């Protein structure tokens, strides 16, 4: 079947100091919030209680995920993203505002759930 | 009543705000001083077992508002109610359901901030404060020197090929470098003010 | 009533491992509410208004002090 | 006294090595009042009362063991092939120069032939890690399969969850044969609601309870044999306390599976007060196969948030 390969790299580091990867599976391209709510990761961190976030309509700027290897398979920013968080690395999508493409879609895309709160930086290669 | 109802208003919700600036004085601490931090009161989290003056000055106020019999001022509201809901039906009944959304969002003030874990130095969301905690590793001498520079760990090093897929390795080697231990190591908690 | 708000405030905001209610009864509430469609639309007007600001602010700063 | 021997060698400010009725015994108390008692030559932590609460003794005890046999009871760590390989009690310390006061750190060393199944037990200011590391000499692949038995004690009979294995696949399958069992493996399946094959079923309980006998683990290792994405079960979850205000993580590194164990009712049966549970990371569906001379690392780690 056509399956996504997300890898979800989690914010924390694990006490050996080496980050977790926990590659969940979910079919198809909808939307990441649905993704990762339906899949069982964590997305929002303290936001997760019920009315902490504004529940995937974009109002707030709390589901937000640094992706990376993500030039592939997304739509772009569709202008929450681009105003809702403004000074960012521009690796940072809101989850529930992007989408990861349609059924009939494969990929690699690496997703590190909540970029606040972490420690690492990623240093991703130059672009062009 | 609507004066009875001014006078605990107005000695129960500035406790409140008073209880409101010193969780933040206390928050500043944790945050520094960013009102987008230092008042969010969802990475308030837990500030029970810190400041415990606080949370009982917070939580009487919020339970005055909530309208408490014993311990608090139910009798203002009792009022308001008693000479509302034989004048109206529009005016009482969703008087009533405010009362009760008043008791809703005040309690959540009251729990997201004071009842559970800190949700800032959390350490399932807070990287920097594991990464100040373990400050050695769990082997000791082994399996490094130490590691920082942690690459694209996405087979983990464990002999793992991909099968009949898009891509499996790429020209995208992005090396994961990883923050110190050992340095600034304090964080001091909220201490009550 | 006002018990009645404390109660819905308690069983989603206070912990698990702090609450004074069972466990039992703890589980079956997410259990019952897992599918998260009918509160995906509740919660999401509801900080959809308190973001807002009911949009009455939107509104003046649209029509009353643009309009000035 | 060679625990006197031993404390002149490698004891440190906040490491105190102990000997009483003929049981090598050593104590780890780090700066914030969290102390860590381990029988040596065992590889057998028994007691852990870490600073919970903010008072002076808040610190509370954590793993259930019963008053005068340490030989069933605490957290144990676990080797097989299909035998118990490290049933030897040849354990010996190698290095405790571990960190100023804030942070202890004991190295055990045993051999079981080809296995050098050293073994490291940590204590940081709100954390036991507790992490094995083994490496093969012979010429040989070994086929072990691993694990760490955890014995958490609950206050209340009710008061009992794990919060966040949900979404993951489990099969109800006995544990493994510990010299430091409560419950024989044979008796964890029997008298329930899970039945005793390895039987796969989707969580649906974002806390499942303890209540009942249900024994289970978490993990799909027939997708581990697809090394695809495979859906990697959680690396952590919340286990609940409920009686006293505070709860603790179980964050597993290089373990595959995780196996949770409620003794139900049958606590009765062993004891009769703190009602247990048997948590634990292991590889026991599909094994370990290092090398002919590699090494390989796993690792369980009780943290609190309390503080
Ligand atoms: S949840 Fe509010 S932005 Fe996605």
């Amino acid at each position: 079947p056509p399956a996504v390969d997300f890898a979800f790299v989690h914010s924390v580091l694990l006490p050996d100091g080496t980050p977790d990867v926990h590659w969940r599976r979910a079919n198809g391209g909808q939307k990441l919030r649905d993704i990762m709510l339906d899949s069982n990761i964590e997305l929002y961190g303290p936001y997760s209680k019920p009315l902490s976030n504004c529940a995937g309509v974009g109002t707030c700027a709390t589901c937000m995920v640094e992706i990376v290897n993500g030039k592939e398979l997304l739509n772009p920013r569709t202008d929450i993203e681009k105003e809702k968080l403004k000074r960012k690395p521009k690796n940072w999508r809101l989850a529930c505002q992007t989408n990861v493409g349609n059924p009939d879609s494969t990929g690699l895309v690496v997703i590190q759930q909540l970029p606040e709160w972490k420690a690492h930086e990623w240093n991703i290669p130059k672009n062009i | 009543s609507a004066l009875f109802h001014l006078i605990t208003h107005a000695y129960s919700k500035a406790l409140l705000f008073l209880g409101s600036g010193s969780i933040i004085h206390s928050m500043e601490a944790i945050v520094g001083y960013s009102p987008d931090k230092s008042q969010n009161m969802i990475l308030m989290g837990g500030l029970t077992k810190h400041v415990p003056i606080t949370k009982t000055a917070f939580l009487i106020g919020t339970l005055s508002l909530c309208g408490i019999p014993p311990l608090a001022c139910f009798w203002s509201k009792d009022e308001i109610l008693n000479d509302s809901l034989l004048f109206s039906p529009i005016f009482a009944i969703i008087a009533c359901s405010t009362a009760g959304l008043t008791a809703f969002y005040m309690f959540r003030i009251y729990l997201l901030t004071f009842e559970g874990h800190l949700n800032t130095y959390f350490l399932n969301y807070s990287g920097k404060k594991s990464g100040s905690f373990y400050s050695l590793s769990l082997w000791g001498k082994e399996e490094e020197k130490k590691l920082t520079m942690n690459n694209t760990k996405r087979a983990s090093f464990f002999c793992n090929k991909t099968y009949k897929i898009s891509n499996n390795v790429r020209n995208q080697i992005f090396i994961t470098v990883e923050n110190f231990g050992l340095n600034t190591r304090t964080f001091y908690y909220p201490h009550e003010s | 009533i006002a018990f009645f708000g404390i109660f819905i405030a308690y069983c989603l905001y206070k912990p698990f491992y702090s609450s004074l209610l069972n466990l039992t009864l703890l589980n079956s509430f997410q259990k019952w509410n897992s599918k998260r469609i009918h509160w995906e639309k509740l919660i999401n007007f509801v900080y959809n208004w308190s973001y807002n600001r009911g949009y009455i602010d939107s509104f003046f700063k649209t029509s009353l002090i643009e309009s000035i | 006294i060679n625990t006197e021997k031993l404390e002149d060698k490698f004891g440190r400010k906040g490491i105190k090595f102990s000997e009483s009725n003929n049981i090598p015994m050593v104590e780890l108390k780090v700066r914030n009042g969290s102390s860590l008692k381990l029988s040596l030559s065992d590889a057998h932590v028994l007691s852990y009362k870490p600073k919970v609460y903010w008072k002076d003794e808040g610190f509370e005890e954590v793993l259930y063991t019963v008053d005068g046999d340490e030989s069933r009871g605490g957290v144990g760590v676990v080797i097989v092939n299909g035998s118990s390989v490290i049933s030897g009690c040849d354990w010996s310390v190698k290095d405790t120069d571990s960190d100023a006061i804030d942070a202890l750190q004991i190295e055990l060393s045993c051999t079981a032939g080809v296995l050098d199944i050293t073994y490291i037990v940590s204590l940081y200011p709100v954390s036991m890690a507790t992490a094995l590391v083994v490496k093969n000499n012979g010429r040989k692949p070994v086929t072990l399969k691993p694990g760490i038995m955890s014995y958490l004690r609950f206050k209340k009979r009710s008061g009992a969850g794990i919060q966040g294995l949900k979404g993951c696949s489990y099969c109800p399958n006995p544990p493994l044969s510990s010299p430091f069992e409560l419950l024989s493996p044979s008796e964890a399946m029997k008298a329930e609601e899970g039945e005793k094959p390895g039987i796969w079923a989707v969580e649906d309980s974002v806390i499942t309870l303890l209540e009942k006998k249900m024994s289970r683990i978490y993990g799909a290792p027939p997708a581990e044999r697809l090394k695809a994405v495979y859906n990697t079960p959680p690396s952590k979850f919340e286990t609940i306390d409920q009686g006293r205000g505070l709860f603790f993580r179980m964050i597993r590194i290089g373990f595959e599976e995780m196996y949770v164990g409620s003794p139900g009712s049958m606590w009765d049966k062993y004891g009769k007060q703190h009602y247990f549970v048997c948590t634990g990371p292991t590889s026991m569906l599909v094994p370990v196969d290092v090398a002919s001379g590699e090494t390989w690392r796993g690792a369980m780690v009780i943290e609190h948030d309390n503080l």
